[PDB]
Formats: structure tokens, C-alpha cells, sequence
């Protein structure tokens, strides 16, 4: 209902090919051309040459299990530094006497 | 290193960049089909021609990856189909009027007409004029005025477009190392690369011709049954032992013989099962009848339709302000995308056919996770037959008795059972030896047997020997049947109708046998029942990635086509047939002409 609309949103791509598996949280902008064979590229698109960034297809037309879904992913980490973010309080009645 | 990881990695990329573009070319068909405007013509071909040349273009690069080197099964399936360059292979003279002569002879079969010769002011188009008129007439010569004289203008006409048409598609076969034009179309059934299982292409000729053969005894049966009530009309004209006319058929080319279901109903003391009368009380619309039907599909385990599809759904024409098209069809975009395009009114058939498109839908979800160059039937044939099997179930009393359309008071016996096989036959049956004989005839055409000056001489001779028909007129070389057809003039494949037949009825039976039921297999219903359901999920999702062969097998445990199934259920009425026929000739003889006497 939001990122989706008509004519197709070509502003979020994704990279489809790599040459190995990215490691836990890196995170890789690198524009340069995938090389899937021996020959070279030098950047100019051809034969075993692949631009890697894709565009995602987004319209409200499209079926529920491919509709886009914002993920927000939260990294807990407990490292030696002093701890600041808890949980919420809760605060009660004060009685005397 | 290896060329198996440069192939996969250009399939990798292909099915995303080829998924882009058929979604965008197949919604601007979907919205030049809803509604017709001048924005939507030019949309759809332009969307139209960025995906054609989309496909020529990687057509050059997927040549580059020879499949000797590839071990794998699933990357030469999807290399199989981008390896052939299309029309490329062609002469840039030969590419170019090879477009031009498909138009011609789509714009002439639809604007094609036959003035009426007793007012040769009015004149009518085929569809629907000429084909509503044909259906509904008795007469002789008001069936032949618009049988005959439609040739003279059209199949006298395309002749020379239908010469042009053969030379030019024979070429391209030549130059893909096939054999003929007739081998291309059996190129989708060739099956190679597992041990076993691999299906030769010339094997077709004789599977066609051998399953044929045990359909005679059936068709010999019914091929009497209809000449004996037709033949208090004009017994002059109509033989015991002869042919009947071409024009009596019941429409213009004798495709479905439903049309004479009126006349030969043979008991017309008992009443008939019609849920038209019931929909009408109930009160239902065009929204509730996709919902009933896909509760149909819940109760045997497939799941159930998106938002999305019920939501899209077309369920009318609102007038001629915006028009779109009534022939009922399942479009299949992409990416979850399912719509349908129909004209829904209230009639006993449209519940059968909703069944029927829904069909097509259901099947297409089962395979979505494939792949682009994945998603598909196993062959031509897998298509619709999916979607009769659906219909099959819900025409039974057993499953109009279940949601309330059928009172269940009504009586079912032996005289409402065979009425009920004799209207399903006349649109089975009938096209058995119909479809089996234009297509033979084309293939022995496109391979250069028949000379072109024999190419009517040897089409109506082989008609009395197949179909048993007979030409009231005789034609010349001049006139071509298949010229004016539908699917010959629009090259869409002819084979799949034969073949449909018979899987449809391998599926009947085997779904039926998981089920546990009991007795005849016209009283099967597979409703309520998940234990069919998960045998056919499991062949529904692989669509042509396996072979077609081996997923044959994973259901009804058959290797090939088997007419058993055919025999068994229209074994009732095959019982009931030979009977009634004692007292006349069962089978006909091509010797016989009404105008030779």
C-alpha cells in the first residue's frame, strides 16, 4: 500500500550474483561488473559479463505471497561497555504512615 | 571454469529479466481485453514487441552454451527452448511476409462473411452470426447455402496464402534440423536425456494411429446410433451403410456433435439434470459462483485462491461503453498474478466452466515456485485437460446432490445415466476421429506426400474412411477445409484436443481408484476426498522440468496413452449402443456419394 505503484518502482534493487558468500553483517556496495567466466569485462556489459544489481517489480497488482514486506531487524549485542538501554518501568502508588 | 557454471549463471539472470517483461506484455493484452481503447491497442504492441525481441535478442547469446558439456537435466530443459532462434533462422525477405501472411489470413477468417442468398442485403459474419445459425437450423438447404458458399469466398481464397504458408514454415524446420514442419509441432512431446524414458518424435505417428484403432468399435456404435435418428428425414440423401453430410454436423467444420444431443435423446418420457432452474431460485450472482466452486478445490487439499485473484476477477460486460471479450479464458501473468476474463450469467454450463477456468488457475499455482523458463504444462495437451477433470466431478448427481443444486429425491437409474453419456460423448467421442483426421492430413502435407492437387482428393476421401463423411458438393483443388479453420489460420496446435482425451480419462481413473470408490466411474466424485488431491499435487508442480513420460507415471503408473480408461467409462453406454444397433449396420462404407448414384 505504500512502496508499490502503478508503472513499477525501480528505486530498490538488489544484487543477484557474487563471486562468494557475503560474511555476517557486511554489508557490500561495490558497483563493479560479476565476471562469470575468463573473460574480461573492463565494465562494458557482453558475453560472461553481468550487471549485478537487479530491480524489484512493484505494483499493487501483483499476488500476496511477492508483495513487498518492510523488515526491520534488530541486532542485540552484549559487549564489555556499560549497559544503558533496558526495558520500560513501572511506576506505583505512594502510601505513608 | 566449466560451462555448466557460465550456462547457469545465464539462466540465473535470464529468469528475472524475462519475468519482467512477459508480466508487463501480458497486462496490457489483459487491459486491451477489458476494455477497448486507443491507449490499449498501442500498448499492447509495444509491450508486446519488447518482449518478443527480448527473446531474440538472448537468443544469440544462449546459442554460445553448447548443452554437450552441461550434465545437468534441469539446465538443458530451459537451455532447450532459448537455443532455437525463432523465426531468425529464416531469409529477412522470408521473416518478413511470414508475418504479414498470418495477419492476412486472421483478418479474412474474421472479417470474413456470407451474404444471405435470399437477402443479399443482409449479410452475416461467421462469428457468431453464421455459427449460431448453423447450430439451431434443420433445414437442408439453409445449412448448405451457408456451408458451401463460405469456401468459395474463403477457402478458394486462402489457397494461396495457405501454398505461401507451407513453404514458408517448412523452411524454418530445415534449418532447425528437423525433419518437417509436421516434426515441430511433435517436437513437444520429444523426450531425451533419461535412461528409459526417452520419447522418439516419429513415435507420435504411431501412437495416434495405434490408440485410433480401438476407438473404431466405439465410434462405429455411436456413428449409427446418430444416422438412424437422422435418417427418417431424408432417407434419399442419408445411406444405412453410407456417410452422413458434412453440413448436417451440426456447425460448420462437425468439431462437437452436442449440437444434435436434442434430437437423439433417447428417452424423452424422463426429465433432465439442470441446475439453471435451481440457480434461479437460490439467487445467486456471479460472485458466488467462483466461491462454491472453490471450496471444490479446498476439499481435496489444493489450496485456495489469493486476494488478489477474486478481487480482479471480471465478472461481466457493462455494455458497450467498455467491452470485453466473453470467450471464457485463464490469463496467467506472473508473480501471483491471476485473473480470469469471462461473461458470467446463469446458465447450467457456465457452473461447469467455471470449474473449468478456475482449473487453469489452480494449476498454475502449483508450479509458481518453478522458474520462468519452468513455468508450463508438461505438453500442449496437460493444459485444459486439468481443468475438465474439475468439470467432470461437478457434472456428476453425486456432487449437485451435495451443495443443494439437485433435489435428492431425484431419481437416478439407468435411463438418466445413459442420457447423461450420450450428451458427453457426442463432444468426446465426436471429436476423437475429427481431430485425429486434420491432423494426420496436415502432416502428410507439410511433409510433401500429398501433391497439391491432392490435397482435396485425399482430404475428403480419408473423411469417410475416419469420420465416415461425406461432401454433398464436390470441391476441386480449388476450395482448402483447414484454411478457414480457427486454430490452422491462427497456427495454434492442433494435436493437443486428440491427446487430451485420453489423459483426461487416465486421471479420471486413477484419482478415483486413491479414493476408494466404488462402482461405476461416471458416479466418481473426488470431492471430500484429500487422498487424491496429494497424488496430483505432487505431478502438478513439476510442469516440464521432468519429463512428461515419468510424471505420467507417478500418477496412473503408465508409460504412454492408454485408451482402457476410454473404454471403461463410456463402457455403459457402449453396452446399451450395440443393442439399439442390431436392427441396423453397424460401421459405413466410403463407397458411397449422394451424388453418385
Amino acid at each position: 500500500n505504500l512502496d508499490s505503484k502503478v508503472g513499477g518502482n525501480y528505486n530498490y534493487l538488489y544484487r543477484l550474483f557474487r563471486k562468494s558468500n557475503l560474511k555476517p553483517f557486511e554489508r557490500d556496495i561495490s558497483t563493479e561488473i560479476y565476471q562469470a567466466g575468463s573473460t574480461p569485462c573492463n565494465g562494458v556489459k557482453g558475453f560472461n559479463c553481468y550487471f549485478p544489481l537487479q530491480s524489484y517489480g512493484f505494483q499493487p497488482t501483483y499476488g500476496v505471497g511477492y508483495q513487498p514486506y518492510r523488515v526491520v531487524v534488530l541486532s542485540f549485542e552484549l559487549l564489555h561497555a556499560p549497559a544503558t538501554v533496558c526495558g520500560p518501568k513501572k511506576s506505583t502508588n505512594l502510601v505513608k504512615n | 571454469s566449466t560451462i555448466e557454471e557460465q550456462a547457469k549463471t545465464f539462466l540465473d539472470k535470464f529468469n528475472h529479466e524475462a519475468e519482467d517483461l512477459f508480466y508487463q506484455s501480458s497486462l496490457a493484452s489483459w487491459n486491451y481485453n477489458t476494455n477497448i481503447t486507443e491507449e490499449n491497442v498501442q500498448n499492447m504492441n509495444n509491450a508486446g514487441d519488447k518482449w518478443s525481441a527480448f527473446l531474440k535478442e538472448q537468443s544469440t547469446l544462449a546459442q554460445m552454451y553448447p548443452l554437450q558439456e552441461i550434465q545437468n537435466l534441469t539446465v538443458k530443459l530451459q537451455l532447450q527452448a532459448l537455443q532455437q532462434n525463432g523465426s531468425s533462422v529464416l531469409s529477412e525477405d522470408k521473416s518478413k511476409r511470414l508475418n504479414t501472411i498470418l495477419n492476412t489470413m486472421s483478418t479474412i477468417y474474421s472479417t470474413g462473411k456470407v451474404c444471405n442468398p435470399d437477402n443479399p442485403q443482409e449479410c452475416l459474419l461467421l462469428e457468431p452470426g453464421l455459427n449460431e445459425i448453423m447450430a439451431n437450423s434443420l433445414d437442408y438447404n439453409e445449412r448448405l447455402w451457408a456451408w458451401e458458399s463460405w469456401r468459395s469466398e474463403v477457402g478458394k481464397q486462402l489457397r494461396p496464402l495457405y501454398e505461401e504458408y507451407v513453404v514458408l514454415k517448412n523452411e524454418m524446420a530445415r534449418a532447425n534440423h528437423y525433419e518437417d514442419y509436421g516434426d515441430y509441432w511433435r517436437g513437444d512431446y520429444e523426450v531425451n536425456g533419461v535412461d528409459g524414458y526417452d520419447y522418439s518424435r516419429g513415435q507420435l505417428i504411431e501412437d495416434v494411429e495405434h490408440t485410433f484403432e480401438e476407438i473404431k468399435p466405439l465410434y462405429e456404435h455411436l456413428h449409427a446410433y446418430v444416422r438412424a435418428k437422422l435418417m427418417n428425414a431424408y432417407p434419399s440423401y442419408i445411406s444405412p451403410i453410407g456417410c452422413l453430410p458434412a453440413h448436417l454436423l451440426g456447425d460448420m467444420w462437425g468439431r462437437f456433435w452436442t449440437n444434435l444431443y436434442s434430437l437423439t435423446v433417447p428417452f424423452g418420457q424422463k426429465p433432465n439434470i439442470d441446475v439453471t432452474d435451481a440457480m434461479v431460485d437460490q439467487a445467486w450472482d456471479a460472485q458466488r459462483i467462483f466461491k462454491e466452486a472453490e471450496k471444490f478445490f479446498v476439499s481435496v487439499g489444493l489450496p485456495n485462491m489469493t486476494q488478489g485473484f477474486w478481487e480482479n476477477s471480471m465478472l461481466t460486460d457493462p455494455g458497450n461503453v467498455q467491452k470485453a471479450v466473453c470467450h471464457p479464458t485463464a490469463w496467467d501473468l506472473g508473480k501471483g498474478d491471476f485473473r480470469i476474463l469471462m461473461c458470467t450469467k446463469v446458465t447450467m454450463d457456465d457452473f461447469l466452466t467455471a470449474h473449468h477456468e478456475m482449473g487453469h488457475i489452480q494449476y498454475d499455482m502449483a508450479y509458481a515456485a518453478q522458474p520462468f523458463l519452468l513455468r508450463n504444462g508438461a505438453n500442449e495437451g496437460f493444459h485444459e485437460a486439468v481443468g475438465e477433470i474439475m468439470s467432470l466431478s461437478a457434472a456428476t448427481p453425486k456432487h449437485l446432490k451435495s451443495i443443494g443444486l439437485l433435489s435428492p429425491d431425484f431419481q437416478e437409474d439407468n435411463e438418466t445415466e445413459i442420457n447423461f453419456l450420450l450428451k458427453q460423448a457426442l463432444t468426446i467421442v465426436g471429436t476423437l476421429p475429427f481431430t485425429y483426421m486434420l491432423e494426420k492430413w496436415r502432416w502428410m502435407v507439410f511433409k510433401g506426400e500429398i501433391p497439391k492437387d491432392q490435397w482435396m482428393k485425399k482430404w475428403w476421401e480419408m473423411k469417410r474412411e475416419i469420420v465416415g463423411v461425406v461432401e454433398p458438393v464436390p470441391h476441386d483443388e480449388t476450395y482448402c477445409d483447414p484454411a478457414s479453420l480457427f486454430h490452422v489460420s491462427n497456427d495454434y496446435s492442433f494435436i493437443r484436443y486428440y491427446t487430451r482425451t485420453l489423459y483426461q480419462f487416465q486421471f479420471q481413473e486413477a484419482l478415483c481408484q486413491a479414493a476408494k470408490h466404488e462402482g461405476p466411474l461416471h458416479k466418481c466424485d473426488i470431492s471430500n476426498s484429500t487422498e487424491a488431491g496429494q497424488k496430483l499435487f505432487n505431478m502438478l508442480r513439476l510442469g516440464k522440468s521432468e519429463p512428461w513420460t515419468l510424471a505420467l507415471e507417478n500418477v496412473v503408473g503408465a508409460k504412454n496413452m492408454n485408451v482402457r480408461p476410454l473404454l471403461n467409462y463410456f463402457e455403459p453406454l457402449f453396452t446399451w449402443l450395440k443393442d439399439q444397433n442390431k436392427n441396423s449396420f453397424v460401421g459405413w462404407s466410403t463407397d458411397w456419394s449422394p451424388y453418385a448414384d
